[PDB]
């Protein structure tokens, strides 16, 4: 009988865990302060990481990684990624970006504008956007002097990054889109793809020539379901699955998703967790941690893919949350506390 | 050498207490005359925790017999190990308690007490530094009751900085000698909520339903639930007995299982009971069994309540390591009976020395809320004869006045009350 | 020369303090009789084992050491153990009955009542000294003298040596080992009271060295006895600067000077590698690299933390045995870009080491296997914190409902005090934020 | 990678190696305090003795 608590109420993913454990008539929940715990569903924001695996005989297991937000913070990501040696600045997946504090408070205002002031002179496509964690706040520009008075209006941490001006557009719609794909790591750091991902593609034509309307240049859930007037139209919800995906693919392109797109963002994955393992790897520790990541790609139209950022806290699409949260069952709690196929995860393999 | 001072007092104080010391006794190696014969050197390690020595070779136990009436004494003195107690140690009257409280507290009693004190000033002297005081006794009666709820008032007053502890034999009505034991023990236990640290609450109905239920003893008697308690008794004092650093005095057994004042009234537990005697007892099964409502001597369901503090003491050469893993498989599957404000409330010590006739045993010590239900009995039972004043005279006729039952019943349910905020 | 007395506090410090002492005599070659042949100067010198050492004129080598507890059956198995002729009567003092896991008792109730005896046992060793350093405190958090009548020592010491070091190794209370649920009250109560009269102190967790004894000695259930000797193999590694010739760490003072930038962040972290157990076949000797790597795994500090997530304001690395400075530059490189070793940018990116060519000794018949070369790491980082918050949550947890408060009130102490040393210790845990954050 | 402050004798050597360069009471008053606490004890004896002699 493994007891565990629950200490973010607002996790549907983990709601479904919990509901899940109850299930299996094996696991007993506890109040939310009860230190005697096999697993802990902690919070997002300061999670007591230093009072886990002090309980005699109790193998401690939480669902966050100490050390993962510098992954999934805006400016922590790119400057885990400019200052890694196996990230490097030449990243070649990863767009160019730059950390930019607002005045009213290193900084990377002037190698920002160097950069800008090339592309200009270049006559090359000079358009940048601008972004924060303290966000639903985000502006598309061209101009630099309107991305930088954006940032100081504020009050945190901006990065700025080129912006894909030619993104890969779905037809009929000529439509933006990006891919989220969740990870999850375990407690011995394999890292598992799960084998289903999801489209949320922008329901109003690309326009290139207005960037003030954030409406088809957003891909958001919730951007594209409140001010997009399309919505629902070509999929149900702006959510196009692996499955419709890859033969639009075969039939439009002559390409699979696995060849065109999937090879790089299994790369990408990678990149990202084998870079922090170090880090963050529970391995000789007194406690075990896994986590479920989701990753956010952007596709040009040279079907090259682009790392957009890493959630911590990812939601799940309402489709999948049934067979995924079984699958973090089965390999990430129950792999260390066991019960008295055809994996839905996508090992990825690779060196500690 | 930190000495402890035993008395016992009244008919069930001395029957219990001479068990105590024949099972001790035997423990430690000690013959019916007082003269050593063990095998140990750790039969001899803590010996003077309860033993004197005298000339020859002797140990005399620091043990003061008091009672109101000679009958039961005289038995103690005639019976196994009668021979071992300090003849100046027997302290007794002629005219009883006639179950009476108000008698052995205010009247006959009070006619004795001083001359009590002086044996218990005489074996104090005589100590290195004394740690307190235990007292056998019953809460039903007059002399064991009345009297001896004086005797703590007074040695209190006279050594307000020892640890007080007794050993309280709850009245129950499957085992009762007469109907105004509810009276008694609700004028007791007022007093043990004042003045003692700890109590080690011994319920003759959970003695009854353990003999009658689980040891399948037809007609139980005095001396069958006496058997229960002598190996109870035993078991709560090994930790005093031998070395340890685990509740190894009394007042370090108070610190660990007192958090408030009030609330220092114990389950105890025993473990094994049998009735297929020789086979072994694994570890999980002593674990099982010491912390199963069957084994507790207090007649209340832990899972009515949450255990504040825990103490276990495992007796026998065992795996000291499987010993770790059971206790802690048993809180990690029930935390939801320990409360989750006071961190690691269960504590486990281990003694090589097993009791006599068993390769190894467990004794449970709880600090539980679940006791409400024992003071809610006596309570109800208190009020129903109280509402229409029955019995009273017996009391009034030895000067008391309803107003100190009316006291008593509120201080009891005051008792329960402070236990049932803790509960929740 | 410059002495240093060693102070043992209740049992954790005396059976601590008699393990190290087991252990120095070994290491400097001094017999249980108190005769060191290998000394040439009779009954006289100042050597560098003189620190720990005075001499009689019959050539006996007495340690600085007073052992002070309040219950005697504990000091008593030093006047009557192996080593009972090294100490005289004297440097042993106990009382009657114990603080039952009790601070206000220990500091207040019978802390008043023998304090002045035991500065008196102590001055007498302070007389014997012409240029004393400080002093080396020996103590449990948990236990009602270790905590209780420390910090009041601690206190009078500083009126009495207001120049002088002061130096503890405390041990942290892990229930696994624990006699008491009030241990987390004492814990705080004298960390209040002791941090401003302490320059250094080196917190040792019962739960690490537990397991380092069921993980690397295979010992299924340790005892005190297990354990002090890996302790007292720590404290050795630690001390053995003051106690042979050498240029790191030879002063009380190059501690505080090396390892605390900051005053009340005084608890360096330690590590301690290789530990083999003595029933092994025969293991392969790690070499300079793996044993200094081994010193940033978590699983062989003395606190169980992780510095990963921490910033390091000092670090150095202690050696004994057949150790080369080449070997462990060489180490150290090589550990720098495989380690997350973030300093604080107010302090300079750099390790002093230590290097003591005689290797560990080991006590005969003990748990721990003769190595050729070892290391203790001492670095000061925010880590540690960790140890701190679990410590002051479960002080949270009992406090709330007042429990166990009746104990301390009764023996005189004020309830005020409780939530004074628990703001205290929030104050502590912010500086630690305000440092590696 | 600098190596400062090496020192040799007979029984070792020690020296620093830098990576990077950076960016009470009185007597007095220790007996008021044991003082005040055993005045505080004597007050809670004398009234627990006040109780009983009730
Ligand atoms: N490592 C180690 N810890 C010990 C030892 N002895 C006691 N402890 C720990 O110290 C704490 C209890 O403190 P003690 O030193 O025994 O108590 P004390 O200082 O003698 O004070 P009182 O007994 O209350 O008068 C518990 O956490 C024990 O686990 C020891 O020899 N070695
Ligand atoms: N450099 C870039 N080039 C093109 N489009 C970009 C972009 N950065 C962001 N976007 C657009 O913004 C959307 C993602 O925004 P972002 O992920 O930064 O905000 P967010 O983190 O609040 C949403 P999420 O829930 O995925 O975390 C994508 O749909 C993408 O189309
Ligand atoms: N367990 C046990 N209970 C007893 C014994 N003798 C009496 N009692 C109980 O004690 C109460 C009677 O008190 P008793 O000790 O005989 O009166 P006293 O002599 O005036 O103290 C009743 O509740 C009895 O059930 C005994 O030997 N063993
Ligand atoms: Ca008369
Ligand atoms: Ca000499
Ligand atoms: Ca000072
Ligand atoms: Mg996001
Ligand atoms: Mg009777
Ligand atoms: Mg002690």
């Amino acid at each position: 009988m493994y007891t565990f608590v629950v200490r973010d109420e607002n996790s549907s993913v983990y709601a479904e865990v919990s509901r899940l454990l109850l299930a299996t008539g094996q696991w007993k929940r506890l109040r939310k302060d009860n230190p005697r715990f096999n697993l802990m569903l902690g919070e997002r924001n300061r999670l007591p990481f230093g009072r886990l695996g002090h309980e005699p005989g109790l193998v401690q297991l939480v669902n966050y990684y100490r050390g993962a937000d510098k992954l999934c913070r805006k400016a922590s990501l790119v400057k885990l990624i400019k200052t890694s040696p196996e990230l490097s600045e030449s990243c070649t997946w990863f767009p160019e970006s730059y950390v930019i504090y607002p005045t009213n408070l290193t900084d990377e205002r002037e190698v920002f504008l160097a950069a800008y002031n090339r592309r200009r002179e270049g006559r090359e496509g000079n358009v940048w956007i601008a972004k924060s964690s303290a966000g639903a706040g985000i502006l598309i520009s061209s101009e630099a002097s309107e991305l930088l008075d954006f940032i100081d209006e504020q009050g945190q941490v901006h990065v700025i990054q080129k912006y894909l001006e030619k993104p890969l557009l779905l037809e009929p719609g000529h439509r933006k889109f990006d891919i989220r794909s969740w990870v999850l790591v375990d407690h011995l750091y394999n890292i598992y793809l799960y084998r289903e991902g999801v489209l949320r593609t922008s329901s109003e034509p690309y326009n290139s020539a207005n960037f003030q309307d954030k409406t088809c240049h957003l891909t958001n859930h919730c951007i594209q379901k409140e001010y997009s007037k399309n919505y629902g139209r070509y999929e149900e919800g702006n959510e196009m699955f692996f499955e419709e995906f890859n033969q639009y693919l075969m039939d439009a392109l002559n390409t699979t998703l696995e060849n065109s797109i999937l090879l790089q963002i299994k790369h990408i994955i990678r990149s990202c967790l084998m870079c922090i393992e170090p880090a963050i790897s529970t391995k000789h520790l007194h406690y075990q941690s896994f986590q479920l990541f989701g990753f956010d790609f952007m596709v040009d139209e040279e079907l090259k893919v682009w790392l957009i950022e890493v959630n911590g806290a990812p939601a799940c699409a309402q489709k999948l949350y049934a067979e995924l949260c079984q699958g973090i069952v089965d390999v990430a709690i129950s792999s260390v506390f066991p019960l008295a196929p055809t994996s839905i995860f996508i090992k990825l393999h690779h060196h500690h | 050498m930190r000495e402890i001072v035993h008395i016992q007092a009244g008919q069930c104080g001395n029957q219990i207490g001479a068990k105590f010391w024949e099972v001790i006794s035997d423990e430690h190696g000690i013959d019916p005359t007082g003269s050593y014969h063990g095998d140990s050197d750790l039969q001899l390690e803590r010996i003077n925790v309860y033993y004197n020595e005298a000339t020859g070779n002797k140990y005399v136990p620091r043990a003061i017999l008091v009672d109101l009436e000679p009958g039961t004494m005289d038995s103690v003195r005639s019976g196994p190990f009668g021979q071992i107690f300090r003849p100046d140690n027997f302290v007794f009257g002629q005219s009883g308690a006639g179950n009476n409280w108000a008698k052995g507290h205010y009247t006959e009693g009070a006619e004795l007490v001083d001359s009590v004190l002086d044996v218990v000033r005489k074996e104090s002297e005589s100590c290195d530094c004394l740690q307190g005081f235990q007292l056998t006794h019953s809460l039903g009666g007059g002399t064991g009751s009345g009297m001896g709820t004086l005797l703590i008032s007074k040695i209190r007053e006279e050594y307000p900085d020892r640890i007080m502890n007794t050993f309280s034999v709850m009245p129950s009505p499957k085992v009762s000698d007469t109907v105004v034991e509810p009276y008694n023990a609700t004028l007791s236990v007022h007093q043990l909520v004042e003045n003692t640290d700890e109590t080690y609450c011994i319920d003759n109905e959970a003695l009854y339903d353990i003999c009658f239920r689980t040891l399948k003893l037809t007609t139980p008697t005095y001396g069958d639930l006496n058997h229960l308690v002598s190996a109870t008794m035993s078991g709560v004092t090994t930790c005093l007995r031998f070395p340890g650093q685990l509740n190894a005095d009394l007042r370090k057994l108070a610190v660990n299982m007192v958090p408030f004042p009030r609330l220092h009234f114990f389950m105890p537990g025993f473990a094994p009971l049998t009735s297929q005697q020789y086979r072994a007892l694994t570890v999980p099964e002593l674990t099982q069994q010491m912390f199963d409502s069957k084994n507790m001597m207090a007649a209340c369901d832990p899972r009515h309540g949450r255990y504040l503090t825990v103490a276990a003491i495992f007796r026998g050469r065992m795996s000291m390591k499987e010993v770790d893993e059971q206790m802690l498989n048993v809180q990690n599957k029930n935390s939801s009976y320990f409360v989750e404000w006071i961190p690691n409330n269960v504590k486990t010590a281990v003694c090589d020395i097993p009791p006599r006739g068993l390769k190894m045993s467990a004794t449970f010590i709880g600090n539980s809320t679940a006791i409400q239900e024992l003071f809610k009995r006596i309570s109800e039972q208190f009020t129903a004869m109280f509402r229409r004043k029955a019995f009273l005279h017996w009391y009034t006729g030895e000067g008391m006045d309803e107003m100190e039952f009316t006291e008593a019943e509120s201080n009891m349910n005051d008792l329960v009350s402070e236990y049932q905020q803790y509960q929740d | 020369m410059r002495e240093c007395i060693s102070i043992h506090v209740g049992q954790a410090g005396v059976q601590i303090g008699n393990a190290c002492w087991e252990l120095y005599c070994l290491e400097h070659g001094i017999q249980p009789d108190g005769q060191m042949p290998s000394d040439k100067t009779i009954g006289g010198g100042d050597d560098s084992f003189n620190t720990f050492f005075s001499e009689t004129g019959a050539g006996k080598h007495v340690p600085r050491a007073v052992f002070v507890d309040l219950e005697p059956t504990v000091i008593d198995e030093v006047r009557t153990g192996t080593y009972r002729q090294l100490f005289h009567p004297e440097q042993l003092i106990t009382g009657k009955e114990d603080a039952a896991n009790n601070y206000a008792r220990g500091h207040y109730t019978i802390g008043k009542e023998i304090i002045d005896l035991v500065l008196d046992r102590i001055r007498k060793l302070a007389d014997q000294c012409t240029g004393l350093q400080g002093f080396l405190v020996f103590h449990s958090f948990g236990g009602g003298t270790g905590s209780g009548f420390t910090s009041l020592l601690m206190e009078r010491l500083s009126v009495d040596y207001g120049k002088k070091s002061k130096l503890e190794f405390s041990i942290y209370p892990a229930p696994q080992v624990s006699t008491a649920v009030v241990e987390p009250y004492n814990s705080i109560l004298t960390t209040h009271t002791t941090l401003e009269h302490s320059d250094c102190a080196f917190m040792v967790d019962n739960e690490a060295i537990y397991d380092i004894c069921r993980r690397n000695l295979d010992i299924e259930r340790p005892t005190y006895t297990n354990l002090n000797r890996l302790i007292s193999q720590i404290v050795s590694s630690i001390t053995a600067s003051l106690r042979f010739d050498g240029a790191l760490n030879v002063d009380l003072t190059e501690f505080q000077t090396n390892l605390v930038p900051y005053p009340r962040i005084h608890f360096p972290l330690a590590t301690y590698a290789p530990v083999i157990s003595a029933e092994k076949a025969y293991h392969e000797q790690l070499s300079v690299a793996e044993i200094t790597n081994a010193c940033f795994e978590p699983a062989n500090q003395m606190v169980k933390c992780d510095p990963r997530h921490g910033k390091y304001m000092a670090c150095c690395l202690l050696y004994r045995g057949d150790v080369v400075p080449k070997d462990v530059n060489a180490a150290i490189a090589t550990i720098k870009t495989k380690r997350s070793i973030q300093f604080v940018d107010w302090c300079p990116t750099g390790f002093k080491v230590g290097i003591n060519y005689q290797p560990p000794t080991v006590v005969p018949g003990g748990d721990l296997a003769k190595v050729q070369r070892a290391v203790c790491m001492l670095s000061n980082t925010t880590a540690i914190a960790e140890a701190w918050a679990r410590l002051d949550h479960k002080f949270d947890l009992m406090y709330a409902k007042r429990a166990f408060v009746h104990w301390y009130v009764g023996e005189g102490m004020e309830e005020g005090e409780f939530s004074e040393a628990r703001e205290d210790m929030a104050a502590l845990e912010k500086d630690y934020e305000e440092v590696g954050v | 990678m600098e190596v400062i402050e090496l020192n040799k004798c007979t029984s070792g050597q020690s020296f620093e190696v830098i990576l990077k360069p950076p960016s009470d009471p009185s007597l007095e008053e220790i007996q008021k305090k044991l003082e005040a606490a055993e005045e505080r004890r004597k007050y809670q004896e004398a009234e627990l003795l006040k109780h009983l002699a009730e």
